[PDB]
């Protein structure tokens, strides 16, 4: 099928994994999990669940930054997340963030903007890199849109 | 503001899926300096920026994001997603080839709706429009 | 997806250019890794992504190809570059048949012998006859067995040595083991050797009960 | 480095376990795989496992018998095999995998360990003269053959050991010599086997 | 950034004051795609967005305000108001008409100065300039 | 957004260093309403804003900064400074002048690297390209 | 040297002191000193020093704003510098700001404006003098920092 008798339609696809060194890349495993990877050895997981991992409602940030034992990129991403729109735990270098959806409307709006709901919580945690992208290909557009 | 990064741009086998070497003319890529509603130029700018950043040196992209891309294009695509209009997943593009001479057209986004790519007949009109533009160009010179 | 490797064993001396091919039925894009393994040692990468080069590897190794065809090229082979080569698809994680590389030499004829069983072996009720081939080239040589007039025993075991350190030649052994019941009721036993440089097939025969 | 252990002799139908320990890199962040090699044949991929043991991939034919796992705390990688078959004797290598150019490639291999499955016991090597020196029906693979305790070193060709249907190994050793020296010195073949202490100096009678 | 909404646009009797249907050609409206100082195109984009919003469904305009309009145009008009220069309050627009042919121009604003208009003689240079541009454009084709 | 200020611009002796009266035509300055990656146009807009503000009247520049310049140009030059590529500090400009005809070209910035300007041969490609553009433009009419 | 036989390369340079009334101008004396000027009588100095002048961790910026005895433009520039990224003293109408090194952002915005073994960075108020020796006055630094 050639258009106008001289032109033919052709297609191409783009690979965003060569951008792994500079831009964070996001992808959705399934409808309940989302993964944003920084570099090639560390990322961040966004989980919609009906389980509780932290009971207290405290959230301290000054002590976490003062200890200066964490990953700069991960803190930057969680900060640009929770200012664009909450139990917290960062002892031992961990990153555990709990959102008590069941405030919720804006958090889910940002979640849908990145990942572009009968779930009680939303948990943000730290993981290592694994081949997780199944439903969507990795692309930096979610974080680029969330930045501005 | 407006994007400021500047660029026969040629795409290597590490930037594509199931392709070896696809690349375009200077006339086609010259449009990337004077168009505001095209993704392909934004992706080209991101590619170029990553290339220079790695061969010359994440805060760099934090302070350099607005000099490369157009955020309102992302916002428009998000709005068309909310209101159930075909939008861009930001991966697939289509273009015309003209095998007899080799001159091509600047790639345009392949729309997505209901979790699947649109059929070629669902936007075929645009294709003829592009063909028309090309013929006028080859009738201009 | 199954890969086909060519050729099974090519021959070339130092200074010559050698080409090895790995071909696939489908299109695997650019996903292929080239490994080299020495006898009794763990392998090592030579090529990743089917066209790139692993760090710490000399520059005489060139990888190329796309889609259904891939090629490894060595320009000037050094003495430390004779080993077994494998092509591995990096998605299904499957290896190939393997290609062996050997030195070059002028066609040399084999030395074929024959000798009968020993003394206590006959008392053991199971005797073995093996006719030795020594100092030949190349590897391709065919052996057959004839009992009485002409027949095929069908159960013979062959062993071949490695390239010699100095002259780089081969030795072949072909053992045929049979109980005394079969050995007693026959007269003539011969082994037949055929080789590339041998103009006619060569028979070595003995006569026993 | 990657150090592997657990190889040895196991009866058919038994349960076996191999271990691979790493020291020199971050054991937590790397996909690791197990590869196998049969004696005299090409390579073979047993299995692959990811970092947090979330994606485990198995050989098409080896599924249902092999179970792989890892301990990130002790930097270890364990493999378990059940209902072994006779053709499961081979050399096992634990390789470290790295993702780059959108592709998996193994960048470090271990020393590799040998696993042998057979139904046999320790049997002494039967030595016979070939006039030559034939060793037959000895179960453990290694055996030492020499001419007069290393006195002769010219034209001493040995051949790879082979398996006959009985399950016991056999090999031969030969030598080259001109016509005269046949009738001058009577020669002795020395065959040494450790796991049963047989050091036999067998004489050959020229005929 | 830059506006990204895309548009023979015809204006119905409910969008005008004391006027029936009035509408233009494709060539005139095509200028709204590539032009950054034009209030008429911003109003057209707001009208179109409201149309799809009501036929296909106030936080929506909070997140879609910059994909339709140009805020610096508003700020420029505000500055012109502060410093006592004629400015545009987005209410009246003038354009040329070709009675024999029917071709028109793109409407431009009718400025104000201390609660009045400019009496058609305070910008008689702009009308002549627009007529010259139209005559050059029609003679070129 | 986009700049909105609108300018035969002629530069007096107090805007220049070691020069009396240098100024250009209407064709050259008409480009300042379209281009998005020019520093000379931004400097012209700042000059015009200052001239029109002194004779009719620092919060004014606080609320009018974005209607005059393109911040992404400053960001691009800052990035080029960090990554060690020649950059422009908005100080020196070069343009071509036809002696017999009198026509000129829109000035472009003179870049700086390692604390000094370039050799005038380090960017001869740019000068040749500008000369080709001028010759094509003048032969078109 | 003429290009294409019809074109002559020429040059020009722009003087930005004509913008003194409308927009702030900044220039660098030397690597250790930076100067911003508001008008023709007042400005701020930015010093990279190894010596202390005030020893206290207080910063009563709200109190200083409430007292309403200061310069509007100077405080506006101080506030935009503070927000674009600390000890303070504003008694008697004075303007003294001290940064003890946080260090990365302060240095990054200093480099952006003025586009390290030194310990402290001090911001103070001065009158107008012909301080520019290394860089000509230009308003680009504050314009970029503003947006
Ligand atoms: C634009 O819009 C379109 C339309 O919605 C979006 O396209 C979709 O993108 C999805 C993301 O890639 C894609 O899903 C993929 O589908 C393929 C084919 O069905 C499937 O194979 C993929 O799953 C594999 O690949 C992902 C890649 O990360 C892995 O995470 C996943 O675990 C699977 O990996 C297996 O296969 C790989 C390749 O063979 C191996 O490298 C890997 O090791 C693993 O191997 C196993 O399988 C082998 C084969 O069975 C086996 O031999 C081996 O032993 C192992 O067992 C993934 O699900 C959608 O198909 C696609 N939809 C379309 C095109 O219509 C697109 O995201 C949008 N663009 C954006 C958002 O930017
Ligand atoms: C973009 O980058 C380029 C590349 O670096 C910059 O170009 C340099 O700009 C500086 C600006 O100062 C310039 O330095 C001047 O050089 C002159 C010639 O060498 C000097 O004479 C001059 O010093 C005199 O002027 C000062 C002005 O305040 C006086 O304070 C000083 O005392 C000096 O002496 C006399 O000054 C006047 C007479 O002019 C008199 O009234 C005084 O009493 C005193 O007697 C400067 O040091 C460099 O020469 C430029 N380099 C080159 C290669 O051209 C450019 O400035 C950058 N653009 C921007 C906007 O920053
Ligand atoms: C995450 O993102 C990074 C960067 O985007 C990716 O790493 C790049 O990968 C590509 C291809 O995989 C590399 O390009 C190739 O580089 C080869 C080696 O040159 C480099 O060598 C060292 C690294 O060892 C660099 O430091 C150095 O600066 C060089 O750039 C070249 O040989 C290749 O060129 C040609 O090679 C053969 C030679 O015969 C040709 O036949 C081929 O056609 C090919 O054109 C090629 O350019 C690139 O260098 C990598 N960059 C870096 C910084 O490492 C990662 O792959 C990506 N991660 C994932 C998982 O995808
Ligand atoms: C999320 O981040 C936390 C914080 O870094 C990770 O936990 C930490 O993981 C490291 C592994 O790199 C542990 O280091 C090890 O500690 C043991 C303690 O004896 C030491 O012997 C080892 O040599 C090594 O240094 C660290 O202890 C651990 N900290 C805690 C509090 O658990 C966590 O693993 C990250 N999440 C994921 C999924 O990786
Ligand atoms: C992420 O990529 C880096 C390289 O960009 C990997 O680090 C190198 O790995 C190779 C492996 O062959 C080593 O030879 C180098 O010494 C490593 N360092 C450098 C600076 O190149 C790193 O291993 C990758 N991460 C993971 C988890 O695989
Ligand atoms: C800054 O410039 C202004 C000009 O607007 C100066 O004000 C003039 O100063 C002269 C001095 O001889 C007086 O004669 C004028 O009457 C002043 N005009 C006014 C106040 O409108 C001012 O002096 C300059 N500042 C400094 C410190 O020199
Ligand atoms: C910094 O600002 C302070 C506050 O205005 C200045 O101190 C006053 O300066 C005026 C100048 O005319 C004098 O009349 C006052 O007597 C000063 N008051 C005090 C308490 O000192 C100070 O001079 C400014 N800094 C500089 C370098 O001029
Ligand atoms: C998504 O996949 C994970 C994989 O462990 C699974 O636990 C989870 O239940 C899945 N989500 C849904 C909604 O099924
Ligand atoms: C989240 O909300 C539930 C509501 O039942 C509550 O029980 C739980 O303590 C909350 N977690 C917090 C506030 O961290
Ligand atoms: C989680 O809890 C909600 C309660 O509103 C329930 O509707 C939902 O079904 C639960 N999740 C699953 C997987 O059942
Ligand atoms: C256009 O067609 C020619 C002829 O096959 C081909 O070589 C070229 O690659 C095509 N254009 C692109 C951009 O692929
Ligand atoms: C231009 O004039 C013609 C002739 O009366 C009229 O039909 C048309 O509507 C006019 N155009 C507009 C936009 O009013
Ligand atoms: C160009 O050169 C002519 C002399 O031929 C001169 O009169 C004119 O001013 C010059 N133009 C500029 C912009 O310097
Ligand atoms: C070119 O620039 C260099 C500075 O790098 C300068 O020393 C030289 O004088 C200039 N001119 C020539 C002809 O090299
Ligand atoms: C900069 O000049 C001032 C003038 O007083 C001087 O005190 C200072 O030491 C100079 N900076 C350096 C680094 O020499
Ligand atoms: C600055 O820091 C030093 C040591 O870190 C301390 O002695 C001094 O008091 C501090 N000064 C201020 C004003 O914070
Ligand atoms: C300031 O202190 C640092 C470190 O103590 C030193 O390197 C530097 O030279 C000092 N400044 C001056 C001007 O000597």
């Amino acid at each position: 099928s050639l258009y106008k008798g001289v032109y033919e339609l052709q297609t191409l696809e783009l690979n965003m994994e060569t951008l792994n060194m500079t831009m964070p890349l996001s992808c959705t495993k399934n409808n309940s999990h989302h993964y944003i990877m920084v570099g090639n050895e560390t990322g961040l997981e966004l989980t919609l669940t009906n389980t509780s991992i932290i009971n207290h409602k405290f959230c301290n940030l000054s002590d976490a930054h003062k200890k200066n034992l964490y990953d700069h990129a991960l803190m930057s991403i969680i900060s640009t997340f929770h200012l664009s729109i909450m139990s917290c735990d960062f002892n031992g270098g961990k990153i555990s963030v709990q959102y008590n959806l069941s405030v919720a409307n804006g958090v889910l709006q940002t979640f849908m903007r990145m990942a572009w709901t009968s779930y009680q919580y939303l948990i943000i945690q730290n993981t290592t890199w694994e081949d997780h992208c199944q439903f969507s290909r990795p692309s930096p557009i979610g974080y680029l849109g969330l930045l501005s | 503001g407006t994007f400021t990064w500047t660029l026969g741009y040629c795409l290597t086998r590490w930037m594509l899926i199931e392709a070896e070497l696809k690349c375009f003319g200077n006339t086609a890529v010259a449009k990337c300096n004077e168009k505001h509603d095209e993704e392909f130029c934004d992706m080209l700018r991101l590619f170029d920026f990553n290339k220079q950043a790695i061969q010359r040196l994440i805060q760099l992209i934090n302070k350099a994001v607005n000099a490369l891309i157009n955020d309102q294009l992302i916002m428009k695509n998000h709005l068309r997603d909310i209101m159930c209009i075909p939008y861009c997943n930001y991966s697939k593009y289509w273009y015309l080839n003209h095998t007899t001479t080799g001159r091509t057209s600047l790639p345009k986004c392949w729309l997505v709706s209901n979790g699947s790519y649109l059929n070629e007949t669902h936007f075929s009109d645009d294709i003829e429009q592009q063909a028309d533009n090309m013929i006028t160009e080859m009738l201009q010179k | 997806i199954q890969m086909t490797q060519s050729p099974s064993s090519l021959s070339a001396s130092v200074g010559d250019r050698v080409i090895i091919t790995c071909r696939a039925s489908q299109s695997i894009s650019s996903s292929l890794n080239w490994y080299q393994q020495k006898p009794g040692k763990a392998p090592k990468l030579l090529i990743y992504a089917a066209v790139n080069l692993e760090t710490g590897v000399p520059s005489r190794f060139s990888g190329s190809g796309f889609g259904t065809d891939f090629t490894l090229a060595i320009s000037n082979v050094q003495p430390e570059d004779f080993a077994t080569y494998y092509c591995q698809q990096s998605d299904t994680r499957t290896f190939g048949r393997g290609t062996k590389l050997d030195v070059k030499r002028t066609v040399a004829a084999p030395s074929v012998f024959i000798f009968p069983p020993s003394d206590e072996q006959l008392k053991s009720g199971t005797a073995s006859v093996v006719c030795l081939l020594n100092n030949f080239y190349p590897r391709e040589a065919k052996v057959q067995w004839k009992v009485d007039n002409a027949l095929q025993s069908g159960n013979s075991q062959e062993s071949v040595t490695e390239q010699d350190s100095k002259d780089s030649t081969y030795s072949l052994s072909s053992t045929l083991t049979l109980s005394k019941a079969d050995y007693e009721k026959h007269k003539v036993y011969a082994c037949e050797v055929t080789h590339q440089g041998l103009s006619s097939p060569v028979t070595k025969s003995f006569n026993r009960g | 480095q990657l150090q592997e252990s657990g190889g040895g002799l196991v009866k058919p139908g038994g349960s076996l376990r191999l271990s691979c320990t790493a020291s020199g890199f971050n054991f937590n962040k790397y996909n690791m795989n197990w590869v196998r090699q049969a004696p005299g044949k090409g390579l073979e991929w047993v299995s692959s496992i990811s970092a947090l043991s979330t994606y485990i991939y198995y050989a098409d034919s080896l599924k249902g018998r092999f179970t792989v796992s890892r301990d990130n705390a002790k930097n270890s990688l364990f493999l378990q095999m059940n209902s072994l078959r006779d053709d499961d004797t081979a050399v096992y290598y634990c390789a470290r995998e790295i993702r780059r150019a959108s592709t998996w490639s193994a960048d470090l291999w271990g020393r590799g360990t040998l696993v042998t499955v057979s139904s046999a016991s320790t049997k002494g090597p039967s030595v016979f003269p070939l006039a030559g020196c034939l060793v037959k029906d000895y179960f453990p693979e290694p055996v030492t053959v020499s001419w007069n305790s290393g006195a002769l070193t010219s034209g001493v060709h040995t051949f790879p050991a082979v398996l006959q249907s009985s399950g016991l190994y056999s090999l031969s050793s030969v030598v080259t010599v001109p016509s005269s020296s046949l009738g001058t010195q009577t020669y002795i073949c020395n065959v040494n086997h450790k796991p049963s202490n047989t050091k036999v100096d067998k004489r050959v009678e020229p005929k």
